[PDB]
């Protein structure tokens, strides 16, 4: 019947640009552990909430 | 990256120390007194 071509919206851009904006201002002491940590946790909160429209 | 200038003053302030113990009783200062 029809094609429902999907994108992320921009809410959800936003607040990866937050996320990621917050991390970079975490300096100062950070474990890089801790680091990678936080950004695989935003990265699955990213993906496999939307997979189809994140390509 | 504030931590770099705060481990440079830690280094620098240590630095001082350990200048004015080798220097308080220095060869010239604690040695050199010991002779007289």
């Amino acid at each position: 019947t029809a094609q429902c071509f999907l994108r992320v919206d921009d809410e959800s851009m936003q607040r990866f640009h937050n996320r990621v904006r917050q991390i970079l201002m975490a300096s100062g002491s950070t474990t890089f552990t801790k680091i990678v940590n936080k950004w695989n946790t935003a990265l699955i909160g990213l993906m496999t909430y939307f997979r189809e429209a994140v390509v | 990256e504030a931590r770099k200038r705060e481990l440079k003053k830690n280094k620098k302030q240590r630095m001082m120390v350990r200048a004015a113990v080798l220097k308080m009783k220095d060869p010239k200062q604690i040695i050199r007194d010991m002779e007289k």
